[PDB]
């Protein structure tokens, strides 16, 4: 029974160490300690996931103005700051959409609106370093519309996060998804009602930048969209406009590396909102382990810069730059039959620890 | 904050070319489930328009700025045809004939104009909080984009768009 | 514990239907023989020109296994002018949702599509067939002149039904009004009287049904999964209503009164988006006269003690007592996304115990997310918590998960031998199967020692052959056994007497029978069940100090039984199981002074 820290060059700048090889028999336990540093200046990738549907018509005219200003004020906050665009409606089924032939492809006929076809979700802008180009794609943006009041949220949300290869995230940057909307999103279960009962696989579904199985698979789960946003290391930010925010806020216990704040009724806080919410997510520190190795049980505890502390993944608060985090692991044997994963949420390094066992 | 421009100043720039040194400015009617039944209500032969005569003060304060005034509605597929009349309200309790028309048996929406100048500057100079116009049939089966109240959901919102409006022009004050 | 999952029967129908999508029982009240209802909402049908309109069939059991349609709709869609379309039948997923009762069977299509008369429209109105006796009528409670999303033009009737036991159809209706959700509960016999073709809208006397509410509670989708029983104490069959997104999408479920639908009761989530609601059960679990509620909850998460939140799904128990007061508890999943709970299926009296049993089914869970369906045994205390049996799906994916699980219904006996079989939907593979229920054998073995107390010197009897004089001690034994359907009159059980065993193997053992000179000693027995306990008495003798580990210890005596399982079976070849709550190892004890 012993824990050996590698003595070979970290490959990690924020969390270390980065791999830990541990060895255990059953009633024996080992501990060691894990370091998170956060940095200043991050790479900053803000992808922008925006509400189209025909509720959001007096606000997406105000997203004219979210290109250079925040740049700007993101200056101070990251090192290399790019911006990406698409956007959602809900699923194109019936009863979610009219299907009547010369309303289907406008929904919004009914008004004489020229609208954009309803759609489940289209990447528009990948992301990039030229804001003229996301306020580009912006201004010519069309509203669209459906009949039902919840709309598609969370399953756009689980495609933005999972298809890197499209959005264009980058590794070596902080992933932020921030979703626009002011009403409540639709659940896994509700596609039944247009007969959709096939879970969704969680997997990459875009063509030409288009979802095209939206009519075919079901939403996510909140389950599975927690575990896709932590697995590719993408936090969210969710920005609401109606009373709303308040369902959004408090599904935050439930899903881990998330925020919520609200937008004004003039829209007046878009940049305001994105950054407060970005220096307050980089103040968070939790972490949670991936225990695929049969036999062992694991208990971590926080150790915050008040000297504080707080189990589990219930995390630090108030962390700055400058600033280091400990977390206690204490990794423990209650049977015979590998590896497990640590790493703090939101984040793009983890710690790896081999649990070689014998009885 | 130049290049883009805000919907209020698109829509209007369309509005002007719709129907087919002044400022232009527009009043929407009241919505429906707000004002226009609450007063009296819909009926199956007539229909009722109402305007908040303080916020059309507020685009034109004077009955002598006033250079012109046109009242638009959205005409919704007819099919065959109606013969309507537009009346103005006077004493605040009492419709007088404005003017009619034929209405075609359109395809798609379109829309109409009345010229309301004088009914405009007549209800400007009136120190009343609530203006009007009424429309009845000539039995009224012509459909006009609005005037519902059971519309809710994500289109819930878009129902006050293309609505009933009072198309103003005004001599800036500048110009006198 | 008691369904046969070794020989079940196994149903299939045409690929991508979505066979098993829902499945119930018919039993017609005289006709001698019952059928099992297999919905498969996206079949093609023979009617004119409508793509996937969706088909029931009735599947039959003895001798073969095969399934035909149903023609409860054999037309395609009546025009309301010329070149101008009434309804939509295509894709209209009937037999979505089949209940019976008796011969009345009730099939819908819940996505059934209308013009209305008023302007030409498409709106998802639902409609269900109801067939008894020879005559079959269309129901459409949502067809009306309340159109549009305001109205029930997106009600989608159908969506869920159940059968009151006072002869009234139960039908939920979740789009309607906004999404609201609907009610409506009519009469047979106002179905059935008040209908005809040529009328599109149709107004019923005895008609009970929900109104609309204030915009809050838009989007709740009431009436997604509907159950009957008394809450109330007045002999008619209330209706049990869940309502999925209510509440702050926490989920709620309402009981409301089966005479004029006055709130009785609300059940309210604990978490948002666990879809508390998605399906209700009722039945009595704990034997007290008193329907006890099942509320499932599929997308429950879970937490452990370090605040990780797993997806298992969770099923809320709460059992009815008389002062009107529920007591609930909670049932959670094992597996990480399998979503248990999805589906509840009370089961009657599986095992004849006088408690009610009841399967919840977790569709993706188990090896490859085939499905399993779990079952749960009652008792007076209520719900056991602890699964006995488990059912796990025996087919791949092929496009999408087998879905075993899915639909379920028991409570009816169809191999009639009293304990009433399960049948459950795998609509992923176009397949459904039929578990049945073995008899279950209750046992009662007796052990005594005469005397228990001996000793070396105690020589009391002689060896056979040889006239050594030994002590000794007389073991009984007998063995009485019953069941409560029908089961063999003769029933074959093993039995095993062993002596002495407690020591390590390889040790002389001291207590021997005397005719075998053996530690060991075996009968095949054959007793009447429900008579007398059929006894037997072996005689035992130790041996000396000679050959021992120490000189004053305990002598076990030990008995053990089983059943024979070669003549232990009924007519179809289907074999009864001991009772899984008894053992079936005892012993007493004599010992050495
Ligand atoms: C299980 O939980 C459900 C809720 O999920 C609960 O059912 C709800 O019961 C409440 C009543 O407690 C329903 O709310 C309203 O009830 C009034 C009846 O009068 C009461 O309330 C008034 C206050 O307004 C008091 O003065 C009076 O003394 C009573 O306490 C109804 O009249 C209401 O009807 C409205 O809607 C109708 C059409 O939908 C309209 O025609 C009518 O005029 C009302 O309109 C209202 O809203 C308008 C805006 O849209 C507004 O302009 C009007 O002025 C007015 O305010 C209404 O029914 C509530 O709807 C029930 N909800 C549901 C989903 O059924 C169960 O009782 C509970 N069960 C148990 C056992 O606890
Ligand atoms: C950022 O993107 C803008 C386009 O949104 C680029 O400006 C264009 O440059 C091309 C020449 O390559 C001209 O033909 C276009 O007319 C320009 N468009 C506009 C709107 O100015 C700009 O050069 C890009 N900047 C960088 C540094 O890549
Ligand atoms: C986690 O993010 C950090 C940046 O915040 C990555 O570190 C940078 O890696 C690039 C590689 O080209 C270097 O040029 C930068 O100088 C590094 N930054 C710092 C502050 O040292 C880090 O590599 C990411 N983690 C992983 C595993 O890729
Ligand atoms: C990290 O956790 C370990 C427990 O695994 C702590 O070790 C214990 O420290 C207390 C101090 O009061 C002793 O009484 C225990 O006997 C130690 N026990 C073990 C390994 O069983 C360790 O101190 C913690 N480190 C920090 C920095 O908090
Ligand atoms: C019911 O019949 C229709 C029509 O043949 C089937 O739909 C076709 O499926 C094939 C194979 O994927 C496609 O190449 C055709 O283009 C489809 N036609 C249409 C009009 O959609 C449908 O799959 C059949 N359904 C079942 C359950 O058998
Ligand atoms: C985990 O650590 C906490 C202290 O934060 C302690 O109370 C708890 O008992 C520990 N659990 C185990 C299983 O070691
Ligand atoms: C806690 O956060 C506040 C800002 O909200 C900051 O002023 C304060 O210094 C922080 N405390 C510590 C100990 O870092
Ligand atoms: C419904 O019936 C019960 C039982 O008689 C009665 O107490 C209740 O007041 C009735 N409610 C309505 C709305 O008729
Ligand atoms: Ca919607
Ligand atoms: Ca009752
Ligand atoms: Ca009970
Ligand atoms: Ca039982
Ligand atoms: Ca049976
Ligand atoms: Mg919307």
């Amino acid at each position: 029974v012993h824990v050996i820290i590698p003595t070979e060059n970290e490959i990690n700048t924020q969390v270390t160490p980065g791999e830990v090889s541990i060895q255990l028999r059953p009633g024996a336990e080992a501990n060691f300690m894990l370091k998170v540093h956060p940095l200043k200046k991050y790479p900053v990738d803000l992808y922008y996931l925006v509400d189209v549907s025909a509720s959001m018509h007096n606000n997406i005219e105000k997203l004219n103005s979210v290109g250079n200003d925040l740049s700007r004020k993101m200056a101070f906050f990251s090192r290399d700051f790019r911006l990406g665009f698409g956007s959602y409606v809900d699923k194109t089924v019936s009863p979610y959409i009219s299907i009547h032939p010369e309303r289907i492809h406008n929904q919004c006929s009914d008004y004489n609106l020229d609208c954009m076809p309803p759609h489940g979700y289209i990447h528009v802008l990948s992301l990039t370093e030229n804001i003229t180009e996301f306020e580009k794609a912006v201004h010519r943006q069309k509203i669209s519309g459906n009949i039902d009041t919840p709309e598609g949220g969370f399953d756009a949300m689980l495609q933005a996060a999972v298809c890197e290869s499209h959005i264009g995230w980058r590794k070596e940057a902080k992933r932020l998804l921030l979703v626009m909307t002011d009403q409540t999103s639709h659940l896994a279960l509700d596609s039944k009602l247009a007969g959709i009962v096939v879970p969704n696989d969680g997997n990459c579904h875009l063509k030409n930048n288009v979802y095209v199985k939206s009519t075919t698979m079901e939403h996510p789960s909140l389950g599975q969209l927690s575990e896709k946003l932590i697995d590719n290391n993408i936090n969210v930010i969710f920005a609401v406009q109606g009373k709303q925010f308040h369902w959004y806020k408090d599904l935050l216990p439930l899903l881990p590396g998330t925020i919520a704040g609200e937008i004004e009724s003039k829209a007046a806080n878009l940049n305001n909102l994105v950054v407060e919410a970005y220096q307050k997510l980089i103040s968070e520190v939790k972490v949670q382990v991936e225990n695929q190795v049969q036999g062992i049980y694991f208990n971590i505890t926080a150790i915050c810069p008040d000297g504080s502390r707080k189990p589990g993944m219930e995390g630090c608060r108030n962390v700055t730059s400058n600033d280091e985090v400990l977390f206690n692991v204490t990794v423990t044997m209650k049977k015979c039959d590998n590896y497990a994963i640590i790493k703090p949420i939101g984040f793009n390094e983890t710690a790896k620890i081999h649990i070689h066992r014998n009885c | 904050p130049p290049g883009p421009l805000p919907e209020a100043v698109l829509a209007l720039y369309n509005s002007t070319r719709d129907r087919v040194a002044k400022e232009v400015t527009r009043v929407l009617m009241v919505e429906s489930g707000n004002q226009i039944y609450d007063k009296f209500k819909g009926t199956p032969h007539s229909l009722y328009m109402l305007f908040n005569t303080s916020e059309l003060r507020e685009a034109v304060p004077e009955p002598v700025l006033l250079s012109r005034a046109e009242l638009r509605l959205l005409r919704l597929k007819l099919k065959v045809e109606q013969h309507v009349e537009l009346y103005q309200k006077y004493s605040n309790d009492s419709w007088r004939y404005l003017s009619n028309r034929l209405l075609a048996p359109s395809d798609s929406p379109e829309w109409l104009s009345f010229d309301v100048t004088g009914v405009v500057r007549q209800w400007l100079t009136r120190r009343e909080a609530i203006e009007g116009f009424r429309l009845s049939a000539h039995t009224l089966h012509v459909e006009i984009n609005g005037f519902n109240s059971g519309r809710r959901g994500d289109l819930a919102t878009i129902h006050g768009m293309n609505r009933p409006f009072l198309l103003l022009m005004a001599t800036p004050l500048e110009r006198a | 514990f008691n369904l046969d999952v070794d020989s079940p029967a196994e149903y299939s129908g045409p690929e991508g239907s979505y066979f098993g999508f829902a499945v119930d029982f018919f039993v017609p009240s005289a006709s001698s023989r019952m059928f099992l209802l297999v919905g498969a909402p996206k079949a093609n049908t023979t009617q004119p020109g409508i793509v996937e309109g969706g088909q029931v069939l009735k599947c039959d059991w003895s001798s073969t296994r095969r399934c035909q349609p149903i023609e409860f709709d054999a037309t395609g869609n009546r025009d309301y002018a010329k070149d101008d379309p009434l309804e939509f039948k295509s894709h209209q997923w009937f037999g979505a949702s089949v209940r019976s009762k008796q011969d009345k069977i009730l099939a819908c299509a819940p996505l059934y599509h209308w013009r209305t008369e008023m302007k030409q429209e498409r709106e998802p109105v639902g409609t269900c067939f109801l067939q008894d006796g020879t005559k079959t009528v269309e129901y459409a409670p949502c067809r009306s002149q309340d159109i549009d999303a305001d109205g029930q033009g997106f009600c989608q009737g159908g969506f869920s039904i159940d059968f009151t036991k006072a002869d009234r159809v139960l039908l939920g209706g979740p789009g309607s009004f906004y999404w609201q959700g609907q009610l409506i509960s009519d009469q047979v016999a106002e179905i059935v009287s008040k209908y005809d073709p040529n009328v599109y809208s149709i107004k019923y006397n005895n008609q009970l049904a929900t109104r609309t509410a204030q915009a809050i509670f838009d989007d709740s989708y009431l009436g997604y999964s509907v159950a009957v029983g008394d809450f109330n104490g007045d002999g008619i069959d209330d209706f049990v209503s869940g309502v999925p997104r209510a509440a702050r999408t926490l989920g709620m479920v309402y009981i409301y009164d089966g005479k004029n639908m006055s709130s009785l009761y609300n059940f309210t989530g604990e978490q948002m988006a666990a879809y508390f609601g998605f399906s209700v059960a009722a039945t009595d679990i704990n034997g007290d006269d008193y329907a006890d509620v099942f509320i499932g909850a599929p997308l429950f998460m879970d937490r452990g003690s370090d605040g990780k939140l797993q997806e298992v799904g969770q099923v809320s128990v709460s059992l009815q007592r008389a002062s009107g007061d529920f007591q609930t508890t909670k049932l959670n999943g094992f597996e990480v996304f399998a979503r248990f709970g999805s589906a509840i299926a009370p089961l009657g009296d599986l095992d004849q115990d006088g408690f009610n049993d009841i399967a919840i089914a977790a569709p993706y869970g188990g090896e490859d997310k085939k499905g399993i369906v779990y079952i749960f045994n009652g008792r007076s205390t209520g719900l056991n918590a602890v699964p006995s049996q488990i059912l796990e799906g025996q087919w791949a994916a092929r496009s999408m998960p087998p879905s075993f699980g899915y639909s379920m219904k028991g409570a009816t006996d169809i191999d009639k031998n009293g304990y009433p079989d399960l049948i459950v939907g795998a609509f992923g593979v176009d397949r459904a199967i039929l578990y049945r229920a073995r008899p279950v054998i209750t046992v009662n073995a007796g052990l005594e020692v005469y005397p228990s107390i001996l000793n070396q010197d105690n020589k009391t009897c002689s060896l056979p052959g040889t006239a050594l004089k030994v002590s000794c001690f007389n073991v009984r034994f007998c063995l009485k056994a019953d069941g409560k359907g029908v089961l063999p009159r003769k029933l074959n059980f093993q039995v095993e007497l062993l002596l002495d065993k407690l020591k390590q193997k390889g040790a002389i053992r001291r207590a021997l029978f005397l005719y075998s000179r053996s530690p060991s000693h075996s009968k095949n027995m054959t007793i009447s069940r429900g008579g007398l306990m059929q006894c037997e008495e072996l005689i035992a003798y130790l041996r000396d100090e000679s050959e021992f580990r120490d000189k004053l210890t305990p002598i076990t005596i030990f008995m053990e039984y089983r059943l024979d399982y070669r003549t232990a079976a009924d007519t179809t070849g289907l074999q009864p199981i001991l009772n899984q709550f008894t053992p079936a190892n005892i012993s007493r004890q004599a010992h050495i002074l």
